[PDB]
């Protein structure tokens, strides 16, 4: 399509890259100040709360005023947030920057989604939601990698990258973006429940493990963010490529729910092995293989959501994004709390939550059979 | 997606209850609309959803859905209602009208 | 207020061509889609074509797939229907209506505007 769609997709890719940027460089940031894991999780958690809280208000402002102005205002706010986060000294000025970045993201995303809905044809809507989910997942995976790439030269420079990219996106959006009783009962509240719970548990577990891995490596291996980000993004690309290339064979002999139940089973058994893992290469390999399952769960979940929606793919995308943010905020606070209380309590929570997802899928299958 | 509208003709007096059914084979979405047309003029919007009511339309008109059958109900009739009422569904980019219910007062 | 005016029609040789146009006024052309329907004499209506100005997506009926071309220029708020082949079945009174397509933001998701043919202009007549 036209470059106006490329710019709109970039406006979200960069936002989710900024979402994922903090995790790799976080240990040094809150260890040179000497802060307990609670605040380490609370940073990303507050970002997610800001995003979710401003999402409906951001959409309302986009509707009542205009999509272009809201989009450029949000890009400006995100750029300011990323420039300010690197010039921070204490916890409060960093949490404030994360909150501002979250509100910018949550008031940009509805505007971009509305613009894409208004520019795209009526038939390329499910496909456009597919690209939306793909770009969001790619940003989630790729954020920490860009963080750890030049987290080496200095510990303020990745946020310089984020701010510069935000300014660039704002200047492309300024010159390219131009302006042109049965409402709630359609959802039965009994068909989307299973995919909603499944995407919630997926996002919760993934965010919790992403938060916990850096803390575990910092407190046990005493290593730099470089290969932490390298391992996280390597697991991400491995899982994404594996699924995107072998889904033809996956769909041949497996169903959807069976796939995303055996995924949790594989993840939980590998995490149990991770409990036994205490060596450098051992923990590296076990984290690499753990991330694969969490990364490959998501495509099946969004495919299930698309199949269930059928014609309401906008509703499916909105629900998926909202519950992804729900998981991404519920996770980090509890992960930091358990890491404060015990170094393997987050792992025990993760395996228990994976088993909860397993039994949820099992009861859904039983209900379908009945 | 063809839709059958039953019946074709419907004579009626004033102040009665008249119902018209237009059945859609693939009915999963309530994208049904109804139009009133007078002889030698252009059709005007009557209902634009399953059970909605456009502004400037008398309140006596109403719509409903049951599985696949779409019902238009005229609870009270007046001489003005002498016209032909058509059904339309636009669930996709393709739009298909009904056959017509020319009422004779 | 809002009104739609159409031009063209009249005596057409079989297999000939005619440019049927709809002039728009009173509404936002770039936030709406102009559709064309057909009314055979003494018969029922049938949708013929549709063009969305906000996205450039055009739709044609199966009976008319690949024979009538529709277009709309935003500069003068006009809607064009190009006829390339006419016949006995093509004689009718052609109407021009406006289909409102603008996303409205319910919280957490955008919903399309309900489908409706709101404003209809007095259609012209095409014979033979």
């Amino acid at each position: 399509m036209n470059k106006q769609i490329f710019v709109l997709y970039f406006n979200i890719f960069l936002i989710f890259l900024g979402i994922g940027l903090v995790i790799p460089v976080l240990p040094v940031y809150l260890k040179d100040l000497g802060l307990t894991g609670s605040d380490l999780g609370l940073l990303v958690a507050a970002f997610a709360l800001s995003q979710m809280i401003i999402s409906p208000f951001g959409g309302t402002l986009a509707d009542k005023l205009g999509k272009k102005l809201i989009i450029c205002i949000g890009l400006i706010l995100f750029s300011v947030s990323e420039f300010m986060f690197a010039v921070g000294h204490n916890f409060s000025v960093l949490m404030l920057s994360r909150v501002i970045g979250g509100m910018s993201a949550g008031m940009v995303m509805p505007g971009v989604t509305g613009l894409i809905a208004d520019i795209s044809p009526s038939h390329q809507k499910a496909k456009n939601f597919g690209y939306m989910s793909a770009i969001i997942n790619s940003g989630f995976i790729l954020g920490p990698g860009i963080g750890g790439f030049m987290a080496e030269v200095s510990h303020r420079m990745p946020f310089y990258f984020a701010g510069a990219l935000g300014i660039l996106a704002f200047i492309m959006s300024i010159v390219l973006i131009h302006d042109p009783p049965q409402l709630l009962t359609k959802i039965n509240w009994k068909v989307f429940i299973t995919p909603v719970i499944l995407t919630l548990v997926l996002s919760f577990g993934l965010s919790a493990f992403e938060t916990l891995y850096s803390l575990y490596t910092a407190d046990k291996v005493n290593y730099s963010p470089k290969d932490i980000s390298i391992a996280i993004t390597g697991g991400g690309i491995f899982g994404a490529l594996f699924q995107i290339y072998f889904f033809d064979k996956f769909m041949k002999y497996f169903s959807e729910l069976t796939f995303i139940a055996w995924s949790l089973l594989y993840s939980v058994v590998v995490l149990i092995l991770l409990v036994f893992a205490n060596d450098y290469w051992s923990i590296m390999l076990i984290s690499f293989v753990v991330f694969i399952g969490f990364n490959m769960i998501r495509p099946a979940i969004t495919n299930y959501f698309s199949n269930i929606a059928g014609e309401r793919q906008g509703f499916a995308g909105g629900l998926n994004s909202t519950f992804t943010s729900m998981g991404n905020f519920i996770g980090p606070l509890i992960a930091g709390a358990l890491f404060d209380v015990h170094i393997e309590a987050p792992i025990y929570m993760a395996i228990g939550v994976s088993l909860a997802g397993v039994v949820i899928v099992l009861i859904e299958k039983q209900h379908r059979a009945k | 997606i063809q839709m059958t509208q039953s019946p074709s003709s419907l004579s009626a007096s004033v102040g009665d209850r008249v119902t018209i059914t237009c059945r859609a084979s693939q009915s999963v979405s309530s994208a049904v609309a109804w139009y009133q047309q007078k002889p030698g003029k252009a059709p005007k919007l009557l209902i634009y959803s399953a059970s909605s009511l456009y502004s400037g339309v008398p309140s006596r008109f109403s719509g409903s859905r049951s599985g696949t059958d779409f019902t238009l109900t005229i609870s009270s009739l007046q001489p003005e209602d002498f016209a032909t009422y058509y059904c339309q569904q636009s669930s996709s980019s393709l739009i298909t009208f009904g056959q017509g219910t020319k009422v004779e007062i | 207020e809002v009104q739609l005016v159409e031009s063209g029609g009249g005596l057409v040789q079989p297999g000939g061509s005619l440019r049927l146009s709809c002039a728009a006024s009173g509404f936002t052309f770039s936030s709406s889609s102009i559709h064309w329907v057909r009314q055979a004499p003494g018969k029922g209506l049938e949708w013929v074509a549709s063009i969305s100005s906000s996205s450039g997506s055009t739709s044609y009926a199966d009976s008319v797939k690949g024979r009538f071309t529709i277009s709309a220029d935003t500069s003068k708020n006009t809607a064009y229907l190009q006829m390339n082949s006419l016949r006995a079945e093509d004689t009718a009174v052609y109407y021009c209506a406006r289909m409102s397509v603008e996303n409205h933001w319910y919280y957490f998701y955008w919903y399309m505007s309900p489908y409706a043919m709101d404003y209809w202009g007095q259609g012209t007549l095409v014979t033979v």
